[PDB]
RNA sequence: AAACUUUCAGCAACGGAUCUCUUGGCUCUCGCAUCGAUGAAGAACGCAGCGAAAUGCGAUACGUAAUGUGAAUUGCAGAAUUCCGUGAAUCAUCGAAUCUUUGAACGCACAUUGCGCCUUUGGGUUCUACCAAAGGCAUGCCUGUUUGAGUGUCAUU
RNA sequence: CGAAACCACAGCCUGGGGAACGGGCCAGGCAAAAUCAGCGGGGAAAGAAGACCCUGUUGAGCUUGACUCUAGUUUGACAUU
RNA sequence: GAGAAGCUCAGACGAGUAGGCAGGCGUGGAGGUUUGUGACGAAGCCUUGGGCGUGAGCCUGGGUCGAACAGCCUCUAGUGCAGAUCUUGGUGGAAGUAGCAAAUAUUCAAAUGAGAACUUUGAAGACUGAAGUGGGGAAAGGUUCCAUGUGAACAGCAGUU
RNA sequence: GUAGAGAUUCUGACGUGCAAAUCGAUCUUCAAAUUUGGGUAUAGGGGCGAAAGACUAAUCGAACCAUCUAGUAGCUGGUUCC
RNA sequence: UUUCAAUGGCCCGUCUUGAAACACGGACCAAGGAGUCUAGCAUCUAUGCGAGUGUUUGGGUGAUGAAAACCCAUCCGCGAAAUGAAAGUGAAUGCAGGUGGGAACGCCCUUGUGGCGUGCACCAUCGACCGACCCGGAAUGGAAGGGUUUGAGU
RNA sequence: UUGACCUCAAAUCAGGUAGGACUACGCGCUGAACUUAAGCAUAUCAAUAAGCGCAGGAAAAGAAAAUAACCAUGAUUCCCUCAGUAACGGCGAGUGAAGCGGGAAAAGCUCAAAUUUGAAAUCUGGCAACAUUUCUUUUGUUGUCCGAGUUGUAAUUUCAAGAAGCUGCUUUGAGUGUAGACGAUCGGUCUAAGUUCCUUGGAACAGGACGUCAGAGAGGGUGAGAACCCCGUCUUUGGUCGAUUGGAUAUGCCAUAUAAAGCGCUUUCGAAGAGUCGAGUUGUUUGGGAAUGCAGCUCUAAAUGGGUGGUAAAUUUCAUCUAAAGCUAAAUAUUGGCGAGAGACCGAUAGCGAACAAGUAGAGUGAUCGAAAGAUGAAAAGAACUUUGAAAAGAGAGUUAAAUAGUACGUGAAAUUGCUGAAAGGGAAGCAUUGGAAAUCAGUCUUACCUGGGUGAGAUCAGUAGUGCGAGACUAUGCAC
């Protein structure tokens, strides 16, 4: 149960936030859980996905496959990973999407901001 | 047209009485507003009393004059009387009524008496912290917020 | 309600007969597909409904304070009742006693593990088990109005102080919890079935007496308040029509049934 | 006997009911007080690599400065002179700026991109014509300034 | 290539009765697919909530020595004085 | 025992507009309850199958379908249609019918083209006949102007224009 | 008598039209109280009228637009399950 | 279920004395489509309390989570008194009366639709009491005595 | 002649200021008719719609020329009550307040009338310096000079008083940084838990098994109903900034603080708003009745005067207030704007006109008028390639869980239509009753239970023994073989 005056349960206005989240937002709506070994490392539960990252699917029809992070497709909630894709018609070979909480990361593309995410995450190095 | 049992109909209802249909459904939000601005108050005038001390008057005409009621404030006879200036009344919460006169000396002695039980329970604070001077109190220490109705009722 | 001026925003009027078209009125002007069309009429299509409702309407129910709290008497009594509990869908099959009072160390609980493990103890998270199975999904538009899962209720938890009980037990599923001073009828008769599961603290059960009274001394928590007296003073008719003192006055028995 | 007509069913049409949904409406409550001659509200015309309507913006034109975030945008691209970084993004936020023609709208007009005046600085031979740029020129009223008017009232020559 | 009006359902006559002139009711005459061009007897054919008439405690335009008012106009008083 | 709101025995009676009352049927939403139904197919819809009720209605087989829905006790209402020259939308018979007949008028060959009564070129026959079917403007329109392409829609037949 | 301006008769065509006033023939006037563009003035109990209650944007014995207004109706129509 | 045969069956809705009407609406189908909500009043019913009754004008637990529940003071409304225009005055002779019918109960018969005694409710009726009014009636007061009357009274 | 003063001008003079918009709520002006009265004119609708002026976060009102008639009350506003009452009304239809009482909130004051007269003690502007800042954007201080001002700017007073004198009394406003906290907030996070197994499925977020957290089982997202996959939800501190004498020993200290208020006896006093009050009259308005308020015009005051005291007048008393000048928070309003949380509301002909590029397309000279229109799929995987065709397309194929989802896309009703099948048909058809014919549907019977018969094997059954006293049921150790 929410008790505060300032959270809203509303449906719509869920719904309405969430799709109409604006870029930086959709960021952290884009989360994936760390893997076993990396949350002991870290201390860290989740975080925001990002290109270059390692991940496992763990969903669906793709589910066991691994490689980076091609691109975030943002605007539709989306994740593109390298070599998950599918033929079209033609023998091209098309990208398939998979939602940030459908993998888990299991090596994270580390720089400086996102050092200082962990930390500041209340994370370890 | 009229054929039914009863009074002859009698509503007022020829003017565009919708326009100026009033409803209550800020009732219990106008309550909760009244009440969070009190506590607002109490804690800004604290340790004063929320409420100043009234006096006793004995409401007109002969449906109520067997009754007691608090009036407006004190008249300048019940505080001179009391040996309370006028000017200084308001600065320790006691209300002062021009209008109102003393034309017996029961309502002025019975309000005499509301001021000395409360000057009694008063403890005035030093203007200058922790240089007493005439009038105050140098018992400070134990003042706290009390209703003026717990220590003078209106009997 | 609905708006007050739908409907109404439009210049229509009534073209009158000799048209050979219903006198309803209609939009002038031209150029769009509303001109021509019927307004206003509860019929017509964007037209205003038949009798638009107000806010005016009466929302709320005066009840006399007597009867309401007859009514909160009459729920805490069947609270007593396991045969009421049973009928009302509560899993009282295995708990030791009815009323069902716990000791004020509940009072001070601060973690739901420990609201959890006292009602196994006690045998009433049987009851906590059917709410957590019967949750769906609602039937209908409700759904799209913030109301989306219903559920059974569960045991009713009341309490005379709050030194951590509440929050322990506010998260376990059909679980209510209230203060002993502001029973609420709402939750003693949910649907107005009589019969809630009750869980009392001790300290909570013993100031009863000094919120209700008896008949005949009034309740210390409700000024000049008597409980109410009954019209029958022993219900067991069916003892008392097959008791001594009345069949040793009645006619022989007569046929239950007669031949044809 | 067919064709034809009529009814029913299957299938196929025509049409968009029904059901389920819903970033919308409606209604209630709570909170707040902030437009404009320092040019508002509104109007016009423009601005993007490929953009007409909407959003945004104003020749610094889907924006500049500043702050936060920290790799996107995405329909196609393009840009890897950057991605362990004062740096992507139609990101968030926002205390500095820019802010076309108008509009109360203010040099006079206006079915006219019509017609003038002033100051300074430049251009072309031009202290007076012409061209360009910058800054200016509405009305009523108030306080004050300056310059005046009156066979209004006076003093001294 | 391609409309529309109109359309309760329909469509062969005579007599009867009947809201007193029926396609349907009762009794007769009768009765055979699918169709084309014409026609103006019938469908009391269509159109338009009769425009005549009456009723309405429903209007409006117009008239007048109707009822009640009114711009204006005229006369007086007072003020301006 | 026989939902005592139950059980049992008997007699008489049955038109109905306007109107009155009672008991029921069905619909949206609310509280309660039913280890309620459901992607192993909810709801909805079709049916040349079955069952129940005097009836309002209800249950069920088969087909279709894809995400929710129902029974029981109560609460509640914007709750039930054949009509209103009703509203909005869709769609009929009339019908391949009425018709597409003012302004004299077209024809031959070639080219192009999948296709030519309607395009283009040449030839013939004609018309406006200078108060023009000619050559310009004002008002009004606003790109309709020109070239290159296209030929779904439009040009009430056609289309390569 | 032609251009122009009209509109008598056929009670012609048409009369779900080429057209919410047109088409044909016939006819009236054709150098002035003539016809007409543009600019300008007059606005609704008002205008304007060589006067027909005409004309005032297919609207006239009082235009058009919005509002009062869901105007009132002893009158007509309708008024939904067993 | 379809169809055939035999017998019967006019087109529904409406206003109407009377509709199959040569009375009006209705070509077809879907979806929409009309006694509502509010301030009162009246009867009837249910519930609570009862010479009282009505917590929601307000105030409190209250901050947590609170439009709910729950609690709490003074007023006030309606009722506990009427009558009169008003100034005013204001309800027991008596078991709070008598008479008739009468529910329920008790007692006697003697098997009848009985007699006897209390008598609820209600109705009819004769009085008493309060107010108004009309009387005489021994400056101010109207006490005892009255009245064919009068009141939405006791 | 000049100068002064007065009055009046001008300037692109130095510096300011007003207008327009928003109108839900607020203060005024102006002002209908429909309507009701079963007609209709007064009345009503209504001191309303429309028209015009003017504001704010609220506005307006407001510290009595107020009530009352009491044992009196005591600015204003709002609520409940008074009360559908007193009253008004073709006394018709209709209309209709106030004092008291309870409650919300409370707060009180400023001028003009006075000789500072041993001292215009007052103010604006320019210039200069010095400070100050939500701020180089803000706000002042001092000096100096010039203007204003005696036709009066200050100071004590405002009737509740008060002033001048007689006589006796105590003594106060500003900077620094701590702790306690508090407004914008935050590098915003310590804040918890399954993405294990089986089955179905394209997908698990479904069912089952096994676990976990819960101060978190609100809500939303994710390939189907997810507390534990994601965002969040719940709980609870530590980094700043600014209001920071607001409170504390507010310490530690600034050095405010030398002359201004309180009561106290006695005096003589005590200025108090004019074309206003009041009267008449006309119009309007009100519940206001021989005038409730407002306005025009005529007349026009007073000094214990004047106002009020709800029936006109004359007189006499009594009570109460103190007009004709001014300010003021709160409690109250809020269909506009902005931000937020909800709902027994509507669910695409509904709900705003507008769920969608909607005040849009479109209409009208103009004022104005003003729509229609949501849904492939989890994902375009939006159908390669072959073939027939001038092409549009078709047919094979392909993708998909599904093309009975192909964008003319969820479901896909009815009217209406084509094909196929069945059947019937001499100027309608449809319906009812009864059967024929044809088509089609259900009986699943004789299952259960009981006994007899055949063989078969088996921990073997009635009375009992023992383990709550009398009687009855049950299980359990054995015997009964
Ligand atoms: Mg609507
Ligand atoms: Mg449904
Ligand atoms: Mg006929
Ligand atoms: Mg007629
Ligand atoms: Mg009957
Ligand atoms: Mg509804
Ligand atoms: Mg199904
Ligand atoms: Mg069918
Ligand atoms: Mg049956
Ligand atoms: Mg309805
Ligand atoms: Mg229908
Ligand atoms: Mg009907
Ligand atoms: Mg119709
Ligand atoms: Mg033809
Ligand atoms: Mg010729
Ligand atoms: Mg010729
Ligand atoms: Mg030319
Ligand atoms: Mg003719
Ligand atoms: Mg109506
Ligand atoms: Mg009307
Ligand atoms: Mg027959
Ligand atoms: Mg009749
Ligand atoms: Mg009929
Ligand atoms: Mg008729
Ligand atoms: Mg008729
Ligand atoms: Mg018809
Ligand atoms: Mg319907
Ligand atoms: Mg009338
Ligand atoms: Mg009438
Ligand atoms: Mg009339
Ligand atoms: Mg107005
Ligand atoms: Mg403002
Ligand atoms: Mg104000
Ligand atoms: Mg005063
Ligand atoms: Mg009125
Ligand atoms: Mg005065
Ligand atoms: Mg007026
Ligand atoms: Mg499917």
């Amino acid at each position: 149960m929410k008790f505060s005056r300032d959270v809203t349960s509303s449906r719509r206005k869920q719904r309405k936030a969430h799709f109409g989240a604006p870029s930086s937002v959709r960021r952290v709506l884009m989360s994936a859980p760390l893997s076993k070994e990396l949350r002991e490392q870290y201390k860290i539960r989740s975080l925001p996905v990002r290109r270059d990252d390692q991940i496992t699917v763990i969903r669906g029809s793709n589910k066991g496959r691994e490689g980076k992070i091609t691109s975030v497709y943002r605007k539709k909630f989306l994740l593109l990973i390298e070599r998950v894709t599918r033929e079209k018609a033609n023998g091209a070979s098309a990208p398939v999407g998979i939602d940030a909480s459908k993998v888990v990361i299991t090596k994270l593309h580390l720089d400086k901001d996102r050092k200082d995410l962990i930390v500041r995450k209340g994370g370890k190095v | 047209a009229i054929h039914v049992k009863g009074q002859l109909p009698n509503a007022h209802f020829h003017k565009d009485w919708q326009r100026y249909v009033k409803t209550w459904f800020n009732q219990p939000g106008r309550k909760l507003r009244r009440r969070q601005a009190r506590q607002t108050k109490a804690a800004k005038i604290a340790p004063r009393p929320v409420e100043a001390i009234r006096p006793a008057v004995k409401p007109p005409t002969i449906r109520y004059n067997m009754k007691v009621r608090a009036g407006r404030g004190f008249t300048l006879e019940e505080l001179k009387a009391a040996g309370v200036s006028r000017r200084v009344a308001s600065t320790i919460g006691i209300p002062v009524d021009h209008r109102r006169r003393n034309r017996s000396e029961e309502s002025l002695q019975r309000n005499v008496e509301r001021i000395k039980v409360y000057l009694a329970h008063l403890i005035v604070f030093p203007r200058k912290a922790g240089q007493p001077k005439k009038g105050d109190a140098t018992d400070v220490s134990g003042a706290e917020q009390t209703d003026v109705a717990a220590v003078l009722p209106i009997t | 309600a609905v708006s007050e001026k739908a409907g109404h925003q439009t210049s229509a009027e009534s073209w009158g007969t000799g048209r050979a078209l219903a006198r309803i009125p209609r939009v002038g002007g031209g150029g769009t597909h509303r001109s021509g069309q019927a307004a206003f009429g509860n019929m017509c299509r964007s037209g205003r409904m038949f009798a638009p409702t107000k806010t005016w309407r009466k929302w709320h129910v005066k009840v006399n304070q007597n009867e309401k709290r007859y009514a909160i008497s009459s729920a805490v009594a069947a609270s007593g009742v396991p045969s009421l509990l049973l009928a009302r869908g509560h899993r009282i099959e295995e708990i030791p006693e009815v009323p069902l009072v716990v000791d004020d160390a509940v009072q001070s609980f601060q973690k739901t593990k420990e609201a959890v493990a006292l009602l196994k103890e006690i045998k009433a998270y049987r009851d906590v088990v059917k709410v957590a199975n019967s949750r769906k999904l609602r039937a209908g538009k409700g759904k799209l109005r913030n109301r989306r899962h219903v559920q059974r209720r569960g045991p009713l938890v009341v309490f005379n102080e709050d030194a951590g009980i509440v929050k322990a037990f506010r998260n376990i599923p059909g679980v209510e919890i209230v203060n002993v001073r502001r029973l609420n009828l709402l939750q003693l008769a949910p649907g107005g079935h009589l019969g809630r599961f009750v869980i009392w603290t001790k300290s909570a059960f013993g100031l009863l007496d000094s919120v209700f009274g008896s008949t005949t001394e009034a309740a210390q928590l409700k000024k000049n308040y008597f409980l109410p007296e009954n019209i029958i003073s022993n219900a067991d008719v069916t003892r008392l029509i097959n008791s001594d003192e009345i069949q040793s006055i009645v006619k022989a028995a007569g046929p239950s049934r007669v031949k044809r």
